[PDB]
RNA sequence: AGGGGAUCGAAGAUGAUCAGAUACCGUCGUAGUCUUAACCAUAAACUAUGCCGACUAGGGAUCGGGUGGUGUUUUUUUAAUGACCCACUCGGCACCUUACGAGAAAUCAAAGUCUUUGGGUUCUGGGGGGAGUAUGGUCGCAAGGCUGAAACUUAAAGGAAUUG
């Protein structure tokens, strides 16, 4: 069956790591990119490579790849991860504690908003 | 050119640490074999043994050599290395490197009268490496190292001058015999004689002091 | 270690653990050295200057490295009401 | 653990130990003064009495014995000392 | 030693009770017992939050002192504190480790991940034990977020938590960052809280 | 060297237990040993409940079950693969499959 | 041979010898 | 049945030291124990120790200060002639420069250094280093 | 502990018990039982001379193969017949 | 020895199988298998691990006992009482994890507190064979048990683990 070897996949993470935004989703343009940015000893290997690299591209778009990150995705992750809400804790109705934990509050030097369970 | 990959080698290559005891003092784990190479030239290495052992292919046989190496100045610093190689003088080299990595501080002492610089040992100490167990006893001046040639040579390079020994177990398994004579003369600095009862402040550690001159870009 | 004429022989004098007074071996690579910051007039941690304990491998391996360490802080002031002798 | 006030154990833990295993061994048992709501006789007993104790007369019964703490018979009073 | 400033202030304990760090492990362990304040009926174990805070500040004290900011490796592999050890790492230098710890980290220098930190801060001693274990091969101290049933072996200063999720790991990590910023650096006049949100250390899916 | 700290099965604290007969090859093994299995089934079997439920009188009728505790020598339990040679560490696992 | 069949063999030997000896009071 | 009492004492101490503790419990409390504990404190191998009055034979809490390697008993309490102390110290002491072999002489219980001075001897109790 | 009595008054046991145990030591028992004087072909003496009865060509053990030249001698002092090896090339032709 | 003698079943007999098949499998079946009154004194009679004492570590079950719980559940009304639940605690059958420690390793909470060698104490071993033989004694109706050599012979026999 058609299971791509490591020499192929290795060089797929390689091109994606580096030249990500220069890459595409279409076989034919990448297939040409591989000739500029990289040296590959035979067209079929080059094609095999270029073909897996693009398969990856087509699925990196629909969510990140389990072991692959690059510049523009790292930026993408920083932003979207820095979401801050309207706070939560806050408090929306005092502090809801049971007892003993109250005894912990009292036996400490603290007033706080009351509640017993 | 030595290009240190660890924080420690950096602070060594810089002349920022001048003594090995500095490393011991802080129990800093040494990893680059050049650290000791610089911290301690004039460190002779001795070839103990090179007996071949054998295994199998997915069928038959396996030839490979087992080199045993002792490194030591002759002054409180000794190492022990054991390596196997596909080659001969390959393991030998590799062993030495592995030996220096093991270089340990020796607490020589006085048999009695503290006249004119230590000769024997602090105390009776003993080590054990699976079955073989060696035990060294402080000795009068003129006694000398009373041990089986191998163990003795390890003790010469160790910096010991006079000491009594007593073996136990299969002392014919040389590799095991030495590794315990090693464990033995390395356990000296572990023993709480009343001198060290004295209170100390504990130094700051060259890893925090020269911390700037330590880390990478 | 002295000698004939009192001169300080013996290559090096080893640290002693601060929870068991037990010598820190040159190969005791689970032996740890904590460095805690002294704080000047409110807030600002004084750089360069530490309150420092040393905890040996054996204490740490047996998991005593927190309780023991805690007693040590509370008794150099660094803690209030956490450790408690009588238990 | 590792360092502790052996000479001064807590109380709530000293009361959790076995009778013989405290700092100095001591009995967990007491004595009750027991009478019945009819008579006026101050008959003092032991927490783990092994005998069917009665009031001086009246053929009454103060407690029945067991595998431990005695069983004060039905309606009866008791102060502990 | 430490001024009345450094004392509790019910602002924090407000957060700590609300972030529910005070709720702890049903079955404890023998080393965490001083931290235990009391046991609720129906098997619960109330941590003494003041203890937590006292140790937490102590952690900061040590996170500081150590010179260079970045060789203070802060570790997680637990989801619930991966963003947290990132956000902390954002503020104080402190090179972060979220996800796979990769054995051969502190030992083994040939690796493409050879950290040589001067201090380690962990979130769960259990699920990160391989980091804990490895630290002890190479003299590195360990700050750690224990609960009541946590493998206290090969840690050092330990801050009690809930680490059963939510805000309990977020807050402690957040709070740590606050006092490492307070002490030295830039936050100052510790009386007033922080512009920086507390829900910044939390976990999402979404 | 010893292979199980269970030695053979589980006694520990007795010394002797009555022996049972192997259900299969009629051996004799101590009940404390003996690979034991229950064998509860339906008399009518799978395929046949159809004709059975059909051909009967009675409102649907409650199916009887047949019950049988089974006992096997190590020899016969192994061969009929009721139990299998597990790994050095696998052997430890007392867990039911 | 098996330890116990060895044991058997020698319990037989003894009887044989015991009876050959017997042959003189 | 208990046999030496000064055995189980020294052992507890020895045991408690090894496991990192800085306090022990010693039941029961013989005078021989205390005098030993005294000799063992005179050179600070232990710290403060406090008798506990059960209405019985006693307990003791000894405070440990590290630096103890082994406090041993020797049983049976052999007969040591004066020039045989030289021999025991040879055998069961770490170095010529320290350590102790405490005895029982008619001149009370004492470390071997002391007996060496007062010129006395008797049985052997054990050793400390 | 140890499995040997340690009493200050136990010498008898420790004494007889080893005396009892020296017997498993071969060299000791040979000496005590005077095997030397009894079963040994010499008296115990380091040498003996006897008269050569016949020449023998005993073949070697495995894995060797040769004809070791020996002689059946009859010892003068006690008439015992034992055989002895005759060392070195063709020395067997020196004895008759 | 008496009783008993269903079952299974040494010996034996048979049918198969095999080159042979005194076997394994199948069939018949003696003694035996049970009991009483006498013997016997041995088993891998095993945990292949003496007993009493002390000490060193973490966890969950479970058996017996006891204590504490304005806990649950049981009635005709919610008391006693029974079972059950939680914590504790002795004393058990064990299990789990650990590994400071021990070991040749397998592994071991003892097989640890042992060259930093001593709590008290009973027994046994001292290369492999010859050999549990010979001999003597003793007990036994007997089978046998207990006690138990040497001449000679021999360079290994043996353990644990590893890779084939
Ligand atoms: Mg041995
Ligand atoms: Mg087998
Ligand atoms: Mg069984
Ligand atoms: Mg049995
Ligand atoms: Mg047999
Ligand atoms: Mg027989
Ligand atoms: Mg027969
Ligand atoms: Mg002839
Ligand atoms: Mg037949
Ligand atoms: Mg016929
Ligand atoms: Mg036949
Ligand atoms: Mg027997
Ligand atoms: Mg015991
Ligand atoms: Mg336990
Ligand atoms: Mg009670
Ligand atoms: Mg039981
Ligand atoms: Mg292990
Ligand atoms: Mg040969
Ligand atoms: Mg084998
Ligand atoms: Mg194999
Ligand atoms: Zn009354
Ligand atoms: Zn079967």
């Amino acid at each position: 069956g058609r299971v791509r070897t490591k020499t192929v996949k290795r060089a797929s993470k390689a091109l994606i790591e580096r030249y990500y935004p220069k890459l595409t989703l279409d076989f034919q343009t990448n297939k040409r990119l591989c000739d500029e940015i990289a040296t590959i000893q035979s067209k079929r290997l080059r094609n095999k490579i270029a073909g897996y690299t693009t398969h990856l591209m087509k699925r990196i778009q629909k969510g990140p790849v389990r072991g692959i990150s690059f510049k523009l995705q790292e930026e993408e992750r920083e932003r979207k991860d820095q979401y801050v809400p309207e706070v939560s804790a806050r408090s929306n109705g005092v502090l809801n504690v049971d007892n003993q934990t109250s005894d912990l509050v009292k036996s400490l030097g603290l007033k706080l908003p009351l509640s017993v369970i | 050119g030595w290009v240190p990959v660890t924080k420690l080698g950096r602070l060594v290559k810089a002349g920022k640490i001048t003594t090995i005891e500095e490393i011991f003092l802080h129990s800093l784990p040494v990893k680059e074999f050049q650290i000791i190479d610089t911290l301690l030239p004039g460190l002779q290495d001795e070839v103990m043994n090179i007996k071949p052992v054998q295994k199998q292919t997915r069928a038959g046989q396996r030839t490979r050599f087992k080199a045993v190496v002792v490194v030591g100045d002759s002054n409180g610093h000794v190492g022990l290395g054991i390596k196997t190689a596909k080659e001969v003088a390959g393991a030998i080299r590799a062993g030495i490197i592995i030996a220096k990595l093991s270089v340990i501080p020796i607490r020589r002492g006085y048999w009695g009268t503290n006249l004119g610089q230590p000769h024997s040992l602090a105390t009776k100490t003993t080590g054990k490496c699976g079955s073989v167990t060696v035990r060294l006893i402080p000795a009068p001046r003129g006694s000398g190292i009373v041990a089986s040639p191998a163990v003795k040579k390890l003790l010469q390079l160790a910096g010991v001058e006079d000491v009594y020994t007593q073996s136990n177990g299969k002392t014919r398994t040389l590799e095991n015999t030495l590794k315990a004579a090693f464990v033995a003369i390395g356990n000296t600095y572990g023993f709480l004689t009343p001198n060290l009862w004295a209170e100390q402040p504990l130094p700051v550690s060259p890893l925090d002091i020269y911390s700037d001159e330590a880390s990478a870009q | 270690m002295e000698n004939d004429k009192g001169q300080l022989v013996e290559l090096y004098v080893p640290r002693k653990c601060s929870a068991t007074n037990r010598i820190i071996k040159a190969d005791d690579h689970a032996s740890v050295q904590i460095n805690v910051a002294k704080v000047d007039e409110e807030g600002r941690a004084i750089p360069g200057e530490y309150v420092t304990y040393a905890l040996s491998g054996y204490v740490r391996s047996r998991g005593e490295s927190d309780d023991s360490l805690n007693r040590l802080a509370q008794n150099d002031g660094l803690l209030k009401n956490v450790w408690s002798y009588s238990r | 653990v590792l360092v502790q006030d052996l000479l001064h154990p807590t109380a709530a833990s000293e009361a959790r130990k076995h009778k013989l295993k405290t700092l100095v061994q001591g009995p967990r048992s007491y004595f009750l003064d027991v009478k019945c709501p009819g008579c006026l006789n101050i008959t003092t007993v032991f927490s783990h009495a092994q005998t069917a104790v009665t009031c001086e007369s009246c053929s009454t019964i103060l407690c029945t014995p067991t595998g431990g703490k005695a069983k004060l018979s039905e309606g009866t009073s008791f102060r502990r000392k | 030693s430490l001024p009345a400033t450094f004392d509790l202030t019910p602002e924090d304990a407000q957060l700590l009770l609300a972030a529910n760090t005070h709720l702890g492990a049903r079955n404890v362990q023998v080393h965490q017992e001083p931290y235990v304040f009391n046991a609720r009926p129906d098997g619960v174990h109330v941590i003494n939050v003041g203890k937590t805070w006292e140790k937490l500040v102590l952690a900061a004290r040590i996170i500081a002192a150590i010179p260079n900011p970045e060789d203070v490796v802060a570790i997680s592999s637990r989801t619930f504190g991966q963003r947290a050890v990132l956000k902390f790492a954002a503020h104080t230098g402190a090179t972060p480790i979220a996800g796979r710890f990769t054995p051969g980290s502190f030992t083994n220098y040939i690796t493409r991940s050879f950290k040589e930190p001067r201090l380690v801060i962990v979130t769960d001693p259990r699920s990160d034990a391989q980091a804990i274990k490895e630290a002890s091969y190479v003299n590195i101290p360990v700050i750690a977020l224990t609960d009541l049933d946590s493998p206290s072996e090969f840690v050092d200063v330990a801050i009690p938590c809930n680490n059963r999720g939510k805000h309990s790991i977020g807050l402690i990590w957040y709070l740590l960052a606050r006092e490492v910023l307070r002490l030295r650096g830039a936050l100052v006049d510790r009386t007033q809280p922080w512009s920086i949100m507390p829900d910044l250390y939390f976990y999402r899916d979404p | 060297p010893k292979k199980r700290a269970s030695n053979g099965r589980n006694k520990k604290g007795r010394g002797h237990v009555k022996p049972v007969r192997c259900v299969n090859c009629s051996k004799s093994i101590p009940k404390d040993k003996a690979i034991k299995r229950m064998a509860i089934r339906n008399i009518v079997e799978a395929a046949a409940v159809r004709d059975l439920s059909e051909a009967s009188v009675y409102p649907e009728y409650a199916l009887p079950k047949t019950y049988n505790k089974l006992h096997y020598c190590v020899s016969c339990a192994i061969h009929a693969r009721i139990v299998r040679v597990r790994s050095r560490e696998d052997r430890k696992n007392r867990a039911p499959p | 041979m098996r330890a116990k069949w060895r044991k058997k063999r020698t319990r037989r030997l003894k009887r044989k010898r015991r009876k050959v000896r017997a042959r003189s009071k | 049945t208990r046999s030496s009492v000064l055995a189980d004492a020294l052992n507890a101490i020895n045991n408690a030291e090894k496991t990192g503790k800085r306090q022990v419990l010693i039941r029961p409390s013989s005078k021989v124990i205390i005098k030993f504990l005294q000799v063992m404190q005179k050179h600070g191998y232990i710290g403060e120790f406090e008798y506990i009055d059960d209405h019985r034979s006693g307990k003791i809490v000894v405070q440990l200060n590290g630096r103890l390697n082994k406090c041993g008993v020797i049983s049976p309490r052999f007969n040591v002639k004066i020039g045989d102390i030289e021999k025991w110290t040879a055998n069961l002491l770490p170095a010529r420069q320290f350590g102790y072999v405490i005895l029982t002489t008619s001149a009370g219980i004492m470390d071997h250094e002391e007996a060496r001075r007062k010129h006395v001897s008797g049985k052997i109790l054990g050793f400390v280093y | 502990g140890k499995g040997k009595p340690r009493g200050l008054n136990s010498a008898r046991k420790l004494r007889v018990h080893r005396r009892n145990n020296r017997w498993a030591e071969n060299n000791y028992k040979k000496r005590l039982l005077g095997t030397a004087f009894k079963s040994s072909p010499f008296g115990g003496s380091s040498h003996a001379k006897g008269i050569v009865l016949e020449k023998l060509g005993i073949e070697s053990k495995q894995p060797n193969s040769a004809i070791r030249k020996c002689v059946r001698v009859q010892l003068i002092k006690n008439g015992k017949k034992v055989t002895a090896f005759v060392p070195n090339d063709g020395c067997l032709n020196f004895v008759d």
